[PDB]
This record gives C-alpha cells, structure tokens and sequence, in this order.
C-alpha cells in the first residue's frame, strides 16, 4: 500500500511504542 | 483444546 | 518467543495467526502485506520430514488478533484461503533455503486500528538496514521456553549478526537467502523465536521514512534462546523478484 507500515495507534497519530527507541539508537 | 471455539461461519 | 515481552495494543497490526481448522489450534505466525495476501514461512505449510502438508481448506487466517486464545469478538477478522504459493526451489530437504510462501485470501480484509499491512523492502532499504548490530524486532504467539504458551503476543528486539558469526554458530549449511539475529553470549540481553513462532515477520522501522518494513521471516533454529546459537530468518528482499512474480501474476 501507499499506506503501508504506518501503524493508526501509534505513526498515524505520532505516538511511539515503548521499545523502538532501542532500533533507532542501533540504526549507524 | 485451549482454543475459544470460533463462529461456525468460518 | 523467549525472553520478549507482552505487545501494545496495535503494536504490530500486520500480524497473522495461522489457524488449523481441526483440531483447532495454531499453526504458525504470518504477516499481512496487502488487502488480500499473507506472507509466511514455507515450512509452515510443506515439511515432509515431520508429515506437513497443508492444503487452502485445511486453514484459516486470523488477522488484528492480541490475546492467543481468545476469539476476539468485534476485533479480529478470520479469512478464508482461496490460494497457497510456495517457492519453487524451497529447500526442505536440508536447510530451508527459500522458506517462504504467499497465501492469497478469498476475499480483501477490512483495515482498522488493529489490521494493516506492513511494507516489503525496497534494494535500497535493504542494503541500509540489513547490516550487523542493527536491531529489528520479532514478533510471535509461540512458545515461552525451549520445551509454556502466552497469554499475549509477544514482542522481542534482536540485532543482526555479522555473517561468520552466523556460519561458526552452526553445522547447517547457511546462504544468502538467509541472515541471523540475536545477543552474543557476551552481551548479557537475549531473545529468541521458537516452535510456533515460524512464519512470523522480523520488522525494521526505517529511519528514513519512518515506515515499518518486514526484513526476514522466522525460520530456523537449534534448540531457542541458547547461548552461541542464533535464530536464522529468511532474507525477505532476496526473494522478492519471486514475490512479486506471484502478485503481479495472480493478482
Ligand atoms: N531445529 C530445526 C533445525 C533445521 C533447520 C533447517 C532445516 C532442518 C532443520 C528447525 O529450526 N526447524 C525444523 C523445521 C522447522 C524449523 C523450526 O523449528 N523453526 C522454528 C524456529 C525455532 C527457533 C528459532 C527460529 Cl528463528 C525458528
Ligand atoms: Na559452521
Ligand atoms: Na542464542
């Protein structure tokens, strides 16, 4: 989709889960 | 078994 | 999986129980990509050695679901099969190269807060996400230990290991159409899938874009969450030439 990978309770509405921090601080 | 039986539709 | 944690609710909505219609009882895990297709492992459908050999009638897809047991009145969406894909050159007779299949549903599933797709890598997000350290995150209704069973879909975060890493940790012949993830007995932390959780997806959110991306599927691996041993998945971009050819063939 066009849409594909935002999720409606958490992208869609700019509000984060309690874990990806932990990707993004191992994404160099 | 552990399941909740689904509706029978399915 | 072992070692993860309960899931938010609509943390991971492109999730997919497989479901066996009789007994009733799950199968594998499995990811949405688009109204109507699923992707999954293909062990989860063809394993001669262990006398698998599933047909569309014989299963049904459950899709926005949280609790395991439950039947999630009002919440999840159940489908039916119209069509299973496996790839061609699938290697169930010795590593489980190519471990992945596509399955076509009968009809296109209703999005919510619950149920939406997540997106397949394109080359480049590939070659930027998939390298060593870098963590993705697994997600399964599988077992707790090597041997209880959640209540919950469990959530884990693991990095991907360099390629020799991954070789030395095994006797299995490991290819390109395969990466491994996981903490090194040195690293304290651990996590792992386990049986039950095959099929499931390894996703990456994209820095770039901010957009989820399923990298790997689960696969294989000896024993769960032991120490100097990985879980290998299935290199999602690899196969997508393949992937694409199912899609674009039969729609
Ligand atoms: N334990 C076997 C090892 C094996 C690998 C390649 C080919 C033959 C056997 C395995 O993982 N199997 C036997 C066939 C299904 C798969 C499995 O249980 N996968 C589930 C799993 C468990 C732990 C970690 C992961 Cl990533 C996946
Ligand atoms: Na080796
Ligand atoms: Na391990």
């Amino acid at each position: 989709e066009a849409d594909c990978g935002l999720r409606p309770l958490f992208e869609k509405k700019s509000l984060e889960d309690k874990t990806e921090r932990e990707l993004l601080e191992s994404y160099i | 078994g552990d399941f909740e039986e689904i509706p029978e539709e399915y | 999986i072992v070692e993860g944690s309960d899931a938010e609710i609509g943390m991971s909505p492109w999730q997919v129980m497989l479901f066996r219609k009789s007994p009733q009882e799950l199968l594998c895990g499995a990811s949405l990509i688009s109204d109507r297709w699923v992707l999954t492992a293909a062990h989860c459908l063809l394993y001669p050695p262990w006398d698998k050999n599933f047909t569309e009638n014989d299963l049904l897809v459950r899709i926005g679901k949280h609790s395991r047991t439950r039947y999630e009145r009002n919440i999840e969406k159940i489908s039916m099969l119209e069509k299973i894909y496996i790839h061609p050159r699938y290697n169930w007779r010795e590593n489980l190269d190519r471990d992945i299949a596509l399955m076509k549903l009968k009809k296109p599933v209703a999005f919510s807060d619950y149920i939406h797709p997540v997106c397949l890598p394109d080359r480049e997000t590939a070659a930027s996400l998939l390298q060593a350290g870098y963590k993705g995150r697994v997600t399964g209704w599988g077992n707790l230990k090597e041997t209880g069973q959640p209540s919950v879909l469990q959530v884990v975060n693991l990095p991907i290991v360099e390629r020799p890493v991954c070789k030395d940790s095994t006797r299995i012949r490991i290819t390109d159409n395969m990466f491994c993830a996981g903490y090194k007995p040195d690293e304290g932390k651990r996590g792992d899938a386990c049986e039950g959780d095959s099929g499931g997806p390894f996703v990456m959110k994209s820095p770039f874009n901010n957009r989820w991306y399923q990298m790997g599927i689960v696969s294989w691996g000896e024993g769960c969450d032991r120490d100097g041993k990985y879980g290998f998945y299935t290199h999602v971009f690899r196969l997508k030439k393949w992937i694409q050819k199912v899609i674009d063939q039969f729609g």
